DNA sequence: CTAGTTGATCTCATATCAGGAGAAGGAGCAGAGCG
């Protein structure tokens, strides 16, 4: 590493080299945090986490008990040991608390003054973070499994919602219009994710073992349907062209948005060319998941790319483009529901059914 | 909010890219050199390089390629900036005026994308059908050129190979074909695609992928007769044309990797190849009838470590170095009897990577003097930089009240100035100065009872003298006075002027024109003007005949610089100057382009105008205020051109470089008079008269910054000055290969005395690290203490600790073994320099690399890998831990002011630590919680902490319940340089404080604090100059200085780009008037001049 | 010539005839074409919608932007105005081949041959709504480029056979010309917007529950003030939702 | 050939406790029998 510093000082290597190499080295040295703790407030398992995209300081967490906790991750104390204190809380005494489990919570991109939370109580609530009051509510005829706002859209502010209905709802923040729907799936839509690269590209994964990419501006259904075999087993499109041999319960675009990682209940993760949906045939081995709802997993950013997938009661870290298994982060006592990656310091926060949020820091 | 003023003391000198072509004209051969933000356009003459233009981009020039579209007469220049401003520039010369017009421009940044590892590649189709840009992984950006854009609308083609090493456009292809080496997990392969501009996608290339060397890193597209590509790898050079596959593995290129290449010929039968060691190879393609028969590589010789190299013509190669001085070398057909055909013709100074520096008030003056660890591996050196011309005096004669100096050739045969005439109050004094001997003698033909207003050598092997009463034309060869002219009314002469042919004398309000002829003084033109005369000059410029056709005068009570028609003494032009002080000096001089008229007042004001040989009309008035005393201007022809010396209480050498007037200081006390002198012993020497004596010195170069060079031949790393010992401690590093062997005699291996580290604490090519003690007068390596095997000396501090009186050199080291990523071992060694030897006074084995040390109130503050600890120096002379702080990723940079410690982290960016002395432990005052990767830190005030981010940004944090622990970045600024060092001090004798900084490219910049009043005024001017000055790539200044990182971008704030402000003097009056719409302009000249003085 | 954003040129002599609002409509139609979305030229009766469509198609074929320029388009209009469309096309853009699929017609052979000829010749097939219902087997096998429906409010009944027939065209470029694209209730608006852009207003049950009951029930005389405000809320939502795809200029 | 008249037929649109008996399945236990 002194070689890295010397090369940076002498201009031999771009500082990009040291930055990304050290980010990768930090991610590889991920371990149970020696001096860090997260305050425990959820009475039930944490189903979702979200660190705000700008300044990466505050973290939302939705629990199976319906409460939403807002933590400050910064060590505002002077000690080397600190607990990520809870700033705010939609608790059981809040007038607008979710009646059932919160399954997805997401900070509004471009601004930390608002966030959103969807629950199995058939509601997507939009909260003002300052007053901590519901600015808007979007009711659905069937329970919400996931939702996502575009991390890129300066123009549109649509929330793509996947419920147990076979339709992907698009709730417009502007002129409150939840009527827009996308047809083409056949069972519950367990995951939805906007492309970080393209403004109007949305990937949706449903229990019909299919993943569809939509240009929501378009009037002609999905753009691409992901196919495991790319055409080896080709059939008229009524039941073929499946992404997995089970329910596809997790989506994650890579950092650049040029590839898509789909995890399904066939104990398989697959990497897809996001421009034509071709399977890249990256192996990843066997990725154990049996979750009946959406599975939240994230990818690394700003490194020389990693994907952190909940794997039983562990976090499996894989190399996205080679599939090589890095490691198992092993500190949870029950199945891990979500993991969210802090890209500023290569940190990880994992929420599981054991009512714990565990922080993994580079050693 | 904080108010800071950043300015460039030394422009970047490291050459990141150079191309050659016909840019300035269809017939000229240009060498365009990109230094980081400066673009230098040269013309390749038969000898050397004649600069024509130097423009400053608002951008780091990442790509630079010359291309000739169909129909274009001369090359256009494509520039891509690091911030991805693309522009196509054309050179349009309109007579005297030179412009760089932006034929097109745009911004090609994709909103997201992984910037590619190998870096920005920009290639152009040889038929100029498109520009390919590889900026990000997985994409290949295409800018079509047949479609004449003005916005360079660019489109991405998804490139399925995500790690492309290098790419070129192949030659002789029906369609634009790229050939690239890319890395996939199975190895490196060379693949080809054809780019289809209409389908906006790739198509199958002419020749299939080929599996190549593991480190194949360079692709050379070979011109049309051959076509195909040459892939240079670490160990082999391979050639591909689709069916032909030649390969050679010359052992001679195995020692180092080839990093730059260049095609010597137009048909590519020969290529120059530069490697990281500085060797220069010639790759030859031997043809057969046409196909290619075989490849050869031969080692031409050695150069500076080339970043880029260009073949100009006639064997002349420009070697562009980022790490050393760039070179202009020659390729001889035959060896120099030592195996090398390379012969260095010229060397261009490069303050290479300035890795550390100190400002030492060496010479015990009041002026700082930077001493920089510049350069790198073979090119390492210490550069000593000062803002002075450098009198370099050789003799003196204590003669008081010398009001006149003129060089004389008393010996007829000699053309040398071997005599000097002097006027003091009322008489004339001659000095012989034969060789080095100086004496006071009398020369025939001169009156010692009347003062000498002027005298000099003239044509016809004649001398001439203008005294207060008459003029005496001395016939040097035959005898004493034979032609003498006396004013008919016996009125005294008030002012005189003369040249090699003619004369113009002022008597009262009247002017007389005399022409010197053999044994004759003929009066022709005469007049009695409006007011008294003040100053005159008739020096012919671009004479070519023997006579000057113009005249310059200064008058009284109508303070103005007038021009006259010599044969008739009519009034040609008038520029009104004003004031209550009469003009004192008027001179007309050629400054690199044309004729300028320099007129000065008695208050140090000085006006330079652009004069014409036909009308005599002064244009582009610009005024500059030098000195607080009267000035006189004397002309001396140096090696290059004429340079004028403003003689005053602030003597200044005013010359022009790069077609602009830049003023160089001379740092002696005062200079009343000067005259040039070239005696048999004194070449191109001066003769500076002051009130007391006559100092006889030469001036080396007049470049504003004088740069000495102390070649170390090894990479220096740190430098600290020990005044009591009169030496610099310099940590150096040399690369030895095998037990081990030095590849060359470095300064460490050639010390007076030496020593080796014998420590009991810890029990290819490797870096040997030494502590060099360097004499601060002669800069010879007095001592070289070599450190342990596998020990990296990182930090070095000079200080005295505790209570003992000795001054110590304290070195912090780390143990580097290839099996590890972070040193776990390291030590702090305390040395004392005495009796020319370096004894080891103490040691302290620590458990990490000691990245930084600062002496902290008599205690030693070191930063071991992630812990910052304070050591006490016990009476026992050992270091004892006192307190620690552990809350860091890696404390790389430490600074101090009082009880506060600024810790720059590798990536948490600053933490204001306070050593609370009553308790004896550290306390985190505040922290900046942004993830800025630091390169240096500094403390400006009690509450301002400057930091340099690794993305070429400067930011200022300011000490702001728990939100009081958040330092606020109140200043943001994209510098465009990778700052390596901040240091308090200034190179010179409104603004508060002064922090110098050195960069990787060789910029030396200077940060200073402004007040709110000044800051507001200058920010408003900055906005208006952006509204007025037109940038080369039509880049916005605000965009250029916007704080930029891959995850953040903000407009600058709290920072004044002093460069943009100081460009306010380089604009003509109408544009200036536009700038200052809403107080008067001369007021802002006061401000900007006062700012440039810092 | 008039040059629009990317590659669309409409001839100068043709452009000059059009009024300001008509060429604004041509601009809007081509923005829809770029978006590959349908629309409703809601300009009232007499403002000129045949001319706007003719000019836009003329500029689309002229601009040379599967289909090079203009493909085979089908115009469904009431029986009384088929020859009107023929006359307007002939006078405004005579280069187009404009055949009528009707008993009156001009062909004098098997109709299916006429549809085949127009499909393979990239001509304009003007037909009636009754024929679209009757010949839905043949009319949708040919990959038409434009399915302009003149007086497309005939599609207002979502369950009528004509509506189900007209909603079989695969192309995205669906245009309705009707100066009154709402006549009895919001179900009609849903039917039309299902034709031009199937997704915006969701499934008919959802559209009913979200818009029809709130907006309609707040217009009754006995509406409570809160219910009136809810209807206002829903009407504003719907107006914002349908703004980009409805171009309705008044007289 | 070839247009105009005549009937049939379809679509679409206009509001407001005092049974009993037997057969088929599944359930739980019990044991036998073999790896």
């Amino acid at each position: 590493m002194l070689g890295f510093l010397s090369a940076r000082q002498t201009g031999l290597e771009d500082p990009l080299r040291l930055r990304r190499a050290e980010s990768t080295r930090r991610v590889l040295g991920l371990e149970l945090n020696k001096d860090r703790d997260v305050e425990r407030i959820h009475g039930g398992g944490i189903n979702t986490l979200d660190i705000e995209p700008v300044e990466g300081r505050y973290m939302l967490s939705g629990g199976s008990d319906g409460v939403i906790v807002l933590y400050d991750l910064e060590n505002s104390s002077r000690q080397s040991y600190y607990t990520c204190k809870a700033v705010c809380s939609i608790g059981r005494d809040h007038p607008d608390v979710h009646r059932y489990s919160v399954e997805t919570v997401q900070w509004y991109p471009h601004d930390t003054g608002m966030f959103t939370s969807s629950s199995f109580d058939k509601t997507l609530k939009v909260w003002d973070t300052n007053t901590l009051q519901t600015a808007d509510v979007f009711n659905f005829e069937e329970t919400v499994y996931s939702h996502h706002m575009s991390p890129v859209s300066t123009k549109h502010c649509l929330v793509a919602v996947g419920t147990r209905g076979p339709k992907v709802q698009l709730c417009d923040l502007k002129s409150g219009s939840c009527s827009h729907i996308l047809q083409g799936h056949r069972q519950e839509i367990l995951a939805v994710s906007w492309s970080p690269r393209y403004d109007y590209i949305l990937a949706t994964a449903s229990a019909d073992s299919r993943v569809k990419l939509w240009d929501v501006r378009r009037a002609s259904g999905c753009l691409i349907t992901l196919d495991q075999h790319n055409g080896k087993k080709s059939q008229a499109v009524e039941s073929a062209n499946t992404a997995h041999n089970g329910k596809v319960n997790g989506l994650c675009f890579t950092s650049d948005g040029l590839h898509l990682l789909t995890v399904g209940t066939d104990n398989r993760m697959r990497l897809w060319n996001s421009s034509n949906g071709e399977n890249t045939l990256v192996n990843y081995g066997k990725v154990c998941n049996n979750s009946k709802k959406g599975l939240k997993f994230t990818v690394s950013c700003g490194c020389s790319e990693f994907v952190f997938v909940p794997y039983g009661s562990t976090i499996a870290v894989y190399t996205v483009y080679s599939g090589e298994q890095i490691t198992m982060l092993k500190g949870h006592y029950k199945t891990v529901d979500c993991c969210v990656f802090q890209s500023n310091f290569q940190e990880l926060y994992s929420g599981s059914r054991d009512c714990n949020i565990l922080a993994w820091v580079p050693s | 909010m904080s108010y800071n003023y950043v300015v460039t003391a030394q422009k970047p000198t490291a050459v990141n890219g150079c191309v050659t072509g016909h840019f300035t004209s269809a017939e000229d051969l240009n060498l365009l050199i990109a230094k980081n933000t400066r673009l230098e356009i040269y013309v390749v003459t038969a000898e050397g390089l004649r600069p024509v233009k130097e423009v400053g981009m608002y951008g780091k020039i990442a790509v630079m390629e010359l291309f000739r579209p169909k129909g274009e007469s001369k090359d256009l220049l494509f520039i891509l900036t690091a911030k991805y401003n693309a522009c196509i520039l054309e050179y349009k010369q309109s007579g005297e005026s030179i412009d760089i017009i932006t034929r097109a421009h745009g911004n090609v940044q994709d909103r997201i994308g992984r910037p590619s590892e190998t870096g920005i590649i920009g290639i152009i189709d040889p038929e100029c059908r498109m520009i390919g840009l590889r900026l990000y992984d997985g994409l290949f950006k295409v800018i079509p050129l047949d479609r004449d854009n003005k916005e360079l609308k660019a489109f991405n083609i998804r490139l399925e190979e995500l790690h492309v090493i290098d790419v070129k456009f192949l030659y002789g292809c029906q369609a634009p074909t790229i050939c690239f080496v890319y890395q996939d997990p199975q190895g490196r392969h060379v693949k080809t695609y054809e780019v289809s501009l209409r389908e906006k996608e790739f198509n199958k290339g002419p020749w299939k992928q080929e599996n190549v060397e593991a480190e194949a890193s360079m692709v050379i597209a070979v011109p049309e007769p051959f076509g195909g590509a040459i892939i240079i790898g670490q160990e082999s050079i391979t050639y591909h044309n689709g069916d032909k596959y030649l390969a050679i593995a010359p052992p001679i290129i195995k020692q180092s990797t080839i990093v730059c290449h260049n095609r010597v010929d137009p048909n590519g039968s020969r290529y120059l190849l530069g490697d990281m060691e500085g060797r220069l190879f010639m790759l030859l393609l031997e043809k057969e009838e046409v196909t290619l028969k075989d490849l050869r590589v031969e080692l031409l010789g050695e150069t500076s470590i080339a970043e880029c190299l260009t073949y100009l013509d006639n064997g002349v190669v420009f070697v562009g170095s980022r790490l050393g001085d760039s070179q202009l070398v020659k390729l001889n057909v035959d060896s120099n009897e030592q195996g090398s055909y390379v012969v260095a013709m010229e060397t261009f100074t490069n303050l290479g990577p300035i890795v550390d520096m100190c400002v030492v008030d060496l010479e015990r003056q009041g002026q700082g003097q930077l001493v920089t660890c510049s350069g790198a591996f073979k090119e390492g050196s210490l550069r000593i930089i000062r803002n002075g011309i450098g009198i370099h005096e050789h003799a003196s004669i204590d003669l008081p009240g010398i009001k006149g100096l003129w060089p004389l050739r008393s010996d007829p045969n000699r053309e040398t100035d071997d005599t000097l005439v002097l006027s003091f109050v009322g008489q004339t004094r001659v000095l012989m100065l034969n060789g080095e001997e100086v004496e006071e003698t009398e020369l025939m033909g001169f009156v010692d009872d009347q003062q000498t207003f002027f005298c000099g050598n003239v044509a016809h092997q004649q001398l001439i003298q203008i005294t207060s009463a008459s003029v005496r034309l001395v016939s040097q060869e035959p005898k004493a006075l034979v032609s003498e002219w006396k004013e008919p009314q016996a009125k005294n002469i008030s002012v005189a002027s003369c040249n090699s042919s003619q004369v113009v004398v002022a008597v009262g309000r009247a002017l007389y024109y005399l022409q010197i002829h053999p044994q004759e003084l003929r009066q022709i033109s005469h007049t009695e003007m409006e007011h008294e005369v003040a100053c005159l000059d008739i020096t012919p410029l671009g004479d070519s005949n023997g006579l000057s056709p113009l005249c310059a005068i200064g008058l009284w009570t109508d303070i103005s610089a007038r021009i006259l028609k010599l044969p008739s003494f009519e009034l040609l032009h008038k520029e009104m100057l004003g004031g209550e002080i009469i003009p004192r000096s008027i001179l007309m001089t050629t400054f690199e382009s044309s004729h300028y008229l320099l007129c000065a007042l008695g208050d140090g004001a000085l006006f330079y105008f652009g004069l014409n040989i036909e009308t005599g009309l002064l244009s582009d008035r610009k005024k500059v205020t030098l000195g607080t005393q009267p000035t006189v201007l004397r002309t001396f022809r140096s090696l290059s051109t004429t340079n004028v010396f403003a003689c005053s209480d602030r003597p200044t050498v005013i010359y022009s470089s790069n077609h602009k007037l830049v003023f160089s200081n001379v740092n002696l006390k005062e200079v009343n008079y000067m005259c040039p002198l070239n005696s048999d012993g004194y070449p191109d020497s001066l003769a500076l008269a002051n009130n007391s004596t006559l100092t006889i010195g030469t001036i080396d170069e007049i470049q504003k910054l004088h740069i000495r060079t102390v070649p170390l031949y090894e990479s220096p790393r740190k430098i600290c000055y020990q005044e009591v010992s009169q030496c610099f401690g310099v940590l150096s590093s040399r690369i030895e290969v095998q037990g081990t062997t030095a590849l060359r005699p470095s300064a460490s291996t050639q010390a007076l005395s030496s020593s080796v580290s014998s420590s009991k604490l810890f029990s290819e090519e490797v870096e040997v690290h030494n502590l060099l003690i360097i004499d601060q007068h002669t800069f010879e390596v007095l001592h070289a203490h070599q450190f342990l095997q596998n020990e990296y000396a990182l930090s070095l501090v000079s200080c005295k600790l505790g209570k003992d009186p000795n001054t110590y050199f304290i070195v912090g080291t780390a143990m580097v073994y290839p099996e590890e990523a972070e040193p776990k071992q390291g030590r702090i060694v305390v040395f004392q320099y005495s009796d020319g030897k370096l004894q080891t006074v103490a040691e302290k084995e620590v458990k990490g690399a000691v990245y930084s040390m600062v002496e902290f109130n008599g205690k030693l503050l070191a930063s071991i890998n992630s812990t910052v600890r304070l050591y006490e120096w016990t009476t026992e002379k050992e270091l004892r831990t006192e307190c620690n702080h552990y809350n860091n990723i890696m404390a790389l940079y430490l600074k101090t002011k009082g009880d506060f410690i600024l810790v720059g982290d590798l990536m948490r960016s600053v933490l204001l630590l306070a050593y609370k002395p009553m308790e004896g432990n550290f306390e985190e005052i505040a922290r900046d919680f942004n993830p800025n990767w630091m390169s240096a830190v500094e403390i400006l005030d009690d509450d301002n902490f400057l930091g340099a981010e690794n993305a070429f940004n400067l930011f200022v944090c300011q000490k702001d319940d728990e939100e009081r622990q958040h330092l606020q970045e109140v200043g943001l600024f994209h510098l465009g340089e990778f700052v390596n060092v901040f240091c308090h001090g200034s190179l010179v004798m409104p603004t508060q404080g002064s922090v110098l900084f050195g960069t990787v490219n060789g910029m030396i910049g200077l940060v200073t604090s402004l007040s709110e009043s000044w800051y507001n005024l200058l920010l408003d001017m900055q906005n208006r100059l952006n509204k007025v000055i037109k940038s080369v790539g039509k880049i916005e200044h605000s965009f250029w200085r916007s704080f930029h990182t891959e995850r953040k971008t903000e407009p600058a704030t709290g920072f004044i780009d002093g460069d943009l402000i100081e460009s306010f003097l380089d604009i003509s009056r109408p544009k200036m008037q536009e700038v200052v719409a809403n107080a008067t302009a001369d007021d802002l000249i006061k401000v900007v001049e006062e700012l440039t003085r810092i | 010539d008039a040059e629009f954003d990317e590659g669309f040129k409409v001839p100068g002599f043709l452009f000059k005839k059009l009024f300001k609002y008509q060429q604004t409509g041509v601009r809007w139609l081509w923005e829809l074409h770029c978006q590959q979305a349908g629309g409703i030229l809601g300009d009232e009766m007499g403002l000129g919608k045949t001319i706007q469509i003719i000019a836009f198609l003329a500029g689309l074929s002229y601009s040379k932007i599967r289909f090079e320029g203009l493909g085979p388009t089908v115009i469904v209009c009431p029986t009384t105005v088929m020859h009107q469309w023929v006359k307007e096309f002939h006078t405004w853009w005579p280069p187009f081949r404009v055949a009528i699929l009707h008993e009156t017609g001009s062909y004098t052979h098997k109709k299916e041959k006429l549809i085949r000829d127009v499909a393979h010749c990239h001509g304009i097939l003007i037909t009636s709504y009754s024929y679209i219902r009757l010949m839905q087997d043949d009319i949708s096998r040919y990959d038409w480029h434009y399915v302009i429906l003149d007086e497309g409010h005939k599609i207002r009944n979502p369950n009528a056979a004509v509506t189900l027939a007209c909603k079989q065209f695969r192309t995205p470029h669906r245009i309705i010309l009707s100066g009154s694209p709402m006549q009895n209730n919001l179900r009609e608006l849903w039917s039309l917007f299902d034709f031009i852009f199937p997704g915006k207003l969701g499934t008919l049950p959802v559209f009913m529950e979200q818009f029809s009951v709130p907006i309609t029930m707040g217009g009754y005389s006995n509406a409570s003030p809160v219910q009136v405000k809810t209807a206002y809320k829903c009407a504003c939502v719907l107006r914002d939702t349908i703004n980009p795809y409805l171009l309705r200029r008044m007289k």
